[PDB]
């Protein structure tokens, strides 16, 4: 009623010479936002013998203060590509390894998986045995070395593998006839693939995981966790910050 | 002679309010006249006389003062005319200039009041626009500033861009009394912003 | 026939940001096509075209009584950081980020029943003063007036009033790009009503959309829960 | 999205990423 | 007054058939003295643990006798975008870091601030536990290591962040309503940005701060500082030169 | 088909100067325009479009007085490191460099009361014997002449003679291209005026202008200061 | 001023700097 | 089959290879 | 005289070296 | 004869060997 200003008016409202743009937006642009290298995650490695286990990259589950673990959680459903990042950072005195050689193997939505050692290099007696699918080949196996290795770390691009042409981040509904609990936001393959660290570290070290999602898409916008307690009443949220009174 | 402060005042609306914008007609933003002080025979070069404008004598400007008061934030240049009374037979000088967020003031910020400067200043204070004023020669030092700053506008009750500086450069010499300066200033393309409140 | 070349000082540094990619380890990787409806794009969007709900005291709305007068009805410190917009949408995103830009929307839906009917004088108080205690008192300044039983729900646009180019989403001990002002909801009557051992009191629900010269930058990472 | 250098593209667009239909 | 020589005359001065060109100014191109390294500053590290304190990039202060100090202060407003090198000197016995894992991270004008151990990597018991914003992320992380690195240091470009359209190196007003003292030539997010450095060093070595301001834009001239005594009377201001009496 | 490459012999060396610059980290950081006045673009043009206020014993302006003939009134050595320079902007600016090159104006006013008149000769004496010490010693080289009272200010340009294509920046001991001579003003006559009682003196201001041919060369970093 | 190499433009002129509007 | 980057030729088909008739 | 790459301008002719008028 | 990459010319066939008249 009324709109544009100066009388009383009761619809009426003032006016306003909205503003220019600067920036365009750009920064909100979720494909930009997802294109980065997150620190998430941290593991250990395995024995390069005994019968070990993969790991999953499923950056779905959040609960962890992460920036990224939100906005994941800002989407019904999600794709985008991976990129790693593999650090390894030393836990001992970094002198005890010498040689240092690191296994890694990356298995696609859907890989098999039983590892035991299965791989035998033999030279002046010893003899190392690497695990059955540490080995090179279909997968891809990136070996590397800590040894001085003036970065100790490891990396590369891997596409989206999943059986389902879009991940649901959110399922009313079980991925199993049997209904079990577990098998609740289930449904398998609703994650990038998984990885296999192994070496004659294991102990002296742990790891340092790092995603970068290119290609970000997200539907369906979903409610996106507040991440600070209520503040009190008509007061403001202060912070510390590189404004402030100093 | 008109001496420009950096270029000549641009009545734009700022870059920064989708916020109603009131403009001051001249009749509002009138014209001010005061007296700086009474340049003396014993203050020794390096003296000035420090005017940041406007405040202090804000509350002098009663109209434009007026508006300015219950008004958040203000964008406006200044025509300045700085006079100084003396006769022939005086001698001396002075550079009176308009300065980019001056500063020194020993906190009495917003107060206009007098210094010595460091020298290297006075020696260099002709690096900024201003005019001489040599009492063989004129009587009158006449500058128009701009807006400008940091932001698109500001609030001339923490921040006064403009500042003029009267500084004595030869001293005063000649016969006994002293010569008084003054000062005329007048708001230039005014544009206020939010009304406060009420007074109560 | 080599190349020539010198190893920049920083070589075997990692950075978090690089511009640019990864090598690929499993190529020729096709994938399947994807209908399913809503991909946003920018969540400027979002946040633009949709409608989060307040916080006072713990619910989304507020109260107008048969008994009111000046007493200030809602009032919140213009800072993304305030409180009536911790629970929010428009709120939560930016603490993704830096810096904030632009008018918000506010949208208040009337939810007393038909039989009944009040007013408001809905006012921006600007960052200055010492904040007003009565109507009488921010009068003087920006507000319009809303008779619920004209428009059962009304919009108030906060506008954008600083030198800051940006303003700042992580809000604190107030510095001059911390706050752009005071939004404030005043009752200008009271509450009529029919019958009023039926209906005392009436819920103002107060949405807040995003302003269409809202902008939002500088990515940032999240600090110590607080 | 975020990918500007010159040489993003050392590897093909076949390669390098995923491709829809 | 008559201008144009020989003739006693008053007013006249003589001829000057003025100069020829060469080097065309180019060097006081202010955009060119501005976009090489500078030592600026000098700073230790943080531990991996605790709760540290960030660093403020803010050149405009001054004092310090270095060419770069004053050059800043000869204009009222100022804008370039900012580069850094960092590199890390030893104060011990460089064999006391085998590793030497440095985590950096930069925050954009206007950044949250409180950090405390958060990451926590472990393997083989001993653990290690990096800073909350230590992580690599939405603000640009940078790790690089010390041992044998036949460099020490790291290095990037960083945006002109800041939300003013421009830097007041000079502010006649406060940054606050309490115009408290502190709060004088201050104006928040006048600078730009802050940086963390942290490490299991921190103790064994400095920093070495370096900035290169490319896109450098100066308004308004201002006094520029002397820099030396004021010689005698009459006299010049001798001084040691790749010149000079040998 | 990795390329075959020879890491140069520096390879992992720093070097402050290098013409290229380091890797983003931020992208997509679009910044607010700015109108702002005055934005310089090189410092040989406020040093050319700009006059600064010599030093003579503290004060920027030399004094006659109803008595002076031949003694020299102003003397300094034309050097960038003399002394009647030192406080100035020329003089400063050229700190940040090795070699000058170019003539310098200097602009007297004459600031003494209307009621008074005086003359001088101004003149420039050219680096090779041991300095003069009387205006008829000066006389036989380059000056002009000032009558006071004609123009109340004057300027006069202070030549680049020197088989130096360029001059120091930084003088010392006494070298080829460490100085290019001197400049003086004489009395010409004394202090008339109308009532000797009241102005016996004058004030004549001595400011220095960049020279239009003017230039500086090869930045350098600050010594020990002295 | 002062960038003077052909690699300079390694990185885009959009991701390298700042821009102005 | 798989050989795709650009630098991929950074030596010739005649060189890297074998040639069939 | 004895420049002899490519890459020898890898740096301009205005940043490399010295130039006359 | 064996000579077989493309960079085998970054450097000149003045400069690299030999000249026959
Ligand atoms: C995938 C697989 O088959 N794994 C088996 C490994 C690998 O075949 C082996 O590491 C290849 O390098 O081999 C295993 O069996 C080997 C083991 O029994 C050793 C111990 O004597 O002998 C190996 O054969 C010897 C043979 O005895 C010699 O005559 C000579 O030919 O050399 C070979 C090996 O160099 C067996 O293959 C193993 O022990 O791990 C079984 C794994 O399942
Ligand atoms: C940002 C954040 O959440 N920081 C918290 C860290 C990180 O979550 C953690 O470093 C991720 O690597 O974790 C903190 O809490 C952990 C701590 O209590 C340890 C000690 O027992 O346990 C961790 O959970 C274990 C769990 O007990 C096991 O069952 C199994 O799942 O492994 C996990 C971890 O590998 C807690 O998450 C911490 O101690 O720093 C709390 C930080 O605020």
């Amino acid at each position: 009623v009324t709109n544009v200003g100066e009388d009383g008016e009761p619809g009426e409202t003032e006016p306003r010479h909205a503003l220019s743009p600067v920036d365009m937006h750009v920064h909100t642009d979720v494909s930009f936002l997802l294109d980065r290298f997150f620190d998430v995650e941290t593991l250990e490695l395995s024995n390069l013998t005994g019968s070990p286990a993969t790991h999953v990259l499923d950056p779905f589950g959040s609960t962890a203060q992460l920036a990224w673990a939100r906005l994941l959680n800002t989407c019904t459903y999600f794709f985008s590509d991976l990129e790693l990042s593999i650090q390894f950072k030393f836990t001992t005195t970094p002198s005890s390894v010498g040689e240092g050689f690191v296994w890694v193997k990356w298995f696609p939505v859907g890989a098999p998986t039983k590892t035991t050692d299965a791989w035998q290099l033999e030279g002046g007696g010893n003899s190392v045995r690497i695990q059955q699918l540490a080995v090179a080949g279909m997968s891809p196996t990136v070996v590397f070395k800590i040894a001085g290795s003036r970065s100790q770390a490891c990396g590369f691009s891997v596409p989206y593998t999943s059986m389902w042409r879009v991940v649901p981040v959110f399922y009313n509904g079980w991925g199993a006839p049997t209904k079990e609990k577990a098998t609740y936001n289930w449904l398998p393959g609703a994650h990038f693939g998984s990885i296999l660290l192994t070496s004659d570290a294991h102990d002296k070290g742990g790891c340092y995981l790092r995603y970068r999602f290119p290609r970000a898409n997200m539907y369906c916008p979903r409610p996106i966790p507040p991440a600070f307690t209520r503040p009190a009443d008509k007061t403001r949220h202060k912070f510390p910050t590189n404004i402030n009174k100093q | 002679g008109t001496t420009y402060c950096y270029s000549k005042p641009d009545g734009r609306p700022p870059s920064t309010v989708s916020d109603p914008v009131t403009r001051l007609g001249p009749t509002l933003s009138r014209h001010y006249t005061f007296k700086v002080g009474e340049w003396p025979h014993s203050q020794s070069h390096g003296h000035a006389w420090i005017c940041p404008l406007p405040s202090d004598k804000l509350k002098k400007m009663g109209s434009f003062h007026e508006v300015v008061k219950a008004h958040h934030l203000v964008k406006n240049g200044w025509d300045v005319v700085v006079q100084v009374n003396a006769s022939f037979a005086h001698s001396g000088a002075l550079c009176v200039a308009a300065v980019p967020e001056y500063e020194h003031t020993h906190e009495k910020a917003l107060k206009w009041s007098e210094l010595e400067e460091p020298a290297y200043t006075y020696q260099q204070l002709s690096v900024f626009p201003h005019q001489l004023l040599n009492l063989r020669t004129n009587s009158s030092v006449h500058l128009v500033m701009p807006y400008i700053g940091p932001g698109p506008t500001t609030n001339l009750t923490l921040h006064n861009p403009w500042t003029i500086v009267i500084l004595i450069l030869s001293e005063l010499t000649g016969p006994g009394q002293t010569v008084p300066v003054t000062m005329s200033v007048a708001p230039i393309d005014a544009m206020v912003n939010g009304p406060l409140p009420n007074p109560e | 026939a080599p190349i020539r070349v010198v190893s920049v000082p920083e070589s075997d540094s990692f950075m978090s940001s690089v511009p640019d990619n990864s090598t690929p380890l499993y190529p020729k990787v096709v994938v399947p096509p994807r209908q399913v409806p809503g991909r946003f794009t920018n969540f400027i969007d979002v946040a633009k075209q949709t409608y989060s709900f307040c916080s006072i005291s713990g619910k989304p709305y507020f109260e107008v009584t048969n008994t009111s007068g000046d007493e200030p009805l809602f009032q919140m410190d213009v800072s993304l950081s305030a409180a009536e917009l911790h629970g929010t949408y428009v709120a939560s995103l930016s603490s993704f980020f830096a810096q904030y830009r632009g008018s918000l929307n506010f949208y208040f839906i009337f939810t007393g029943a038909a039989a009944t009917k009040a007013k408001f004088l809905v006012a921006f108080v600007p960052p200055h003063s010492a904040a007003p205690k009565t109507r009488d008192e921010a009068m003087a300044c920006i507000h319009a007036v809303w008779d619920v039983g004209l428009n059962s729900a009304f919009s108030f646009n906060v506008p954008y009033s600083s030198p800051a180019d940006f303003m700042a989403v992580y809000s604190a001990e107030a510095t001059v790009v911390n706050v752009s002002g005071w939004l404030q909801v005043y009752a200008l009557t009271a509450l009529t009503s029919t019958d009023i051992a039926v209906n005392s009191k009436g819920r103002v629900l107060v949405a807040v959309s995003a302003g269409p010269d809202f902008s939002l930058r500088h990515p940032v990472d999240l600090p110590d829960k607080q | 999205g975020n990918s500007g250098s010159i040489v993003q593209n050392f590897y093909m667009q076949q390669y390098q990423n995923s491709i829809d239909a």
